[PDB]
């Protein structure tokens, strides 16, 4: 007791000289391309799924301390790595930007996410570098390749190419990574936000002219012209991303058996009662009549909610955060008495 | 030729 009295008291004092002292600390999430792979959505990563290596950092240091206390962290040299900040934008895009105190740099942003490019150690073992970048006269540019056979979006990497650089010439390397031959007739498209992937029709001229407002970290979408995907469900790139900003994954929980963890639906927005309804029934193998959904309140079941609603999935799920799972719970009713 | 220095729409 007597000594063990001491350490409650010195706990105290150090995890309150921390309290005080927190707001002269930010956080920097550092976001690496591997990170991209894979991802199925706008821009280059996902919120929520990304994995970072977190460093908590004065506000007040300055860069080229972060940039040493950085390569010496994750393993590289410094003239080995570039900073690409991630920038929110108003149009609703968050993208690798361009790059004094770190959090005036950060634009009082906290946490301040940076998308670091490096090198690939394995291809630096055999000689390779960190291109260099013109910062006036070169682009940063992010390829994805959409495949409307699996319906599915494939990272292809980024580039680096002068401003002045033809879309013509870009097409070898798409093609290329995306394992196409050669003059493979390609369609492209330039992912500009949510629910906006403007086709590029001139292939003839430079970057700066075939997208609209063009900075770093600009993303193209191309794929194919195959004429067995004219079939497909989503025959372009443009459709698929007006598909998912349209989508939503809802839970589904059955009031009647407490804490079921329920199961996961991917629906549409702009669905009705009847398209909410079936869909569900299909999943439980029943009909849709015999389900009865809840609306949302607090965490629980809210009011029933009556077959004859008139509303959209979106109405029903409009007092929903955007960090919140979206969940609704329903109940089954008897077939016969 | 150059780049845009933000976007706006
Ligand atoms: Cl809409
Ligand atoms: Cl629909
Ligand atoms: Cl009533």
């Amino acid at each position: 007791l007597v000594e063990r009295l001491q350490e409650e008291k010195r706990i105290e004092a150090q995890k309150r000289k921390e309290r005080q002292e927190a707001h002269l600390y930010m956080q920097v999430q550092i976001v690496a391309e591997d990170q991209f792979c894979g991802h199925q959505g706008n821009d280059m990563y996902d919120e929520e799924k990304v994995k970072y290596t977190v460093f908590k950092v004065l506000k007040n240091s300055s860069l080229a301390e972060f940039v040493q206390s950085l390569s010496q962290t994750m393993g590289f040299p410094q003239d080995q790595i570039r900073l690409w900040p991630m920038q929110a934008r108003s149009n609703g895009t968050k993208r690798p930007a361009m790059l004094k105190t770190m959090i005036e740099l950060s634009d009082n942003e906290n946490p301040w996410t940076i998308f670091l490019e490096t090198v690939d150690p394995e291809l630096a073992a055999s000689g390779a570098t960190l291109p260099k970048f013109d910062k006036d006269h070169d682009v940063m540019l992010f390829l994805k390749m959409y495949d409307p056979k699996t319906r599915s979006l494939n990272y292809c990497g980024h580039i680096y190419t002068p401003i002045s650089c033809k879309i013509r010439d870009l097409l070898p390397v798409m093609c290329d990574r995306a394992g196409f031959i050669q003059d493979t007739s390609l369609i492209l498209y330039e992912e500009v936000k949510p629910n906006l992937t403007e086709r590029i029709q001139d292939y003839d001229v430079s970057l700066d002219k075939a997208l609209d407002e063009l900075m770093d970290g600009d993303i193209i979408v191309f794929q194919k012209d195959d004429p067995e995907n004219d079939n497909s469900e989503l025959p372009t790139a443009k459709e698929y991303f007006r598909d998912l900003y349209h989508r939503v994954d809802v839970i589904f929980c059955d009031k009647t058996i407490p804490n079921d963890p329920g199961f996961v639906v991917t629906l549409s927005n702009r669905m009705n009662y009847f398209q909410v309804a079936k869909t569900v029934a299909q999943r439980l193998n029943t009909d849709p009549m015999l389900l009865q959904f809840f609306k949302s309140q607090r965490d629980g079941p809210g009011n029933p909610l009556r077959h004859n609603y008139e509303g959209t999935l979106r109405d029903l799920l409009q007092f929903f955060k955007p960090r919140q799972p979206k969940k609704l719970y329903y109940q089954q009713l008897k077939m016969k008495i | 030729p150059r780049k845009c220095a933000r976007k706006t729409r």
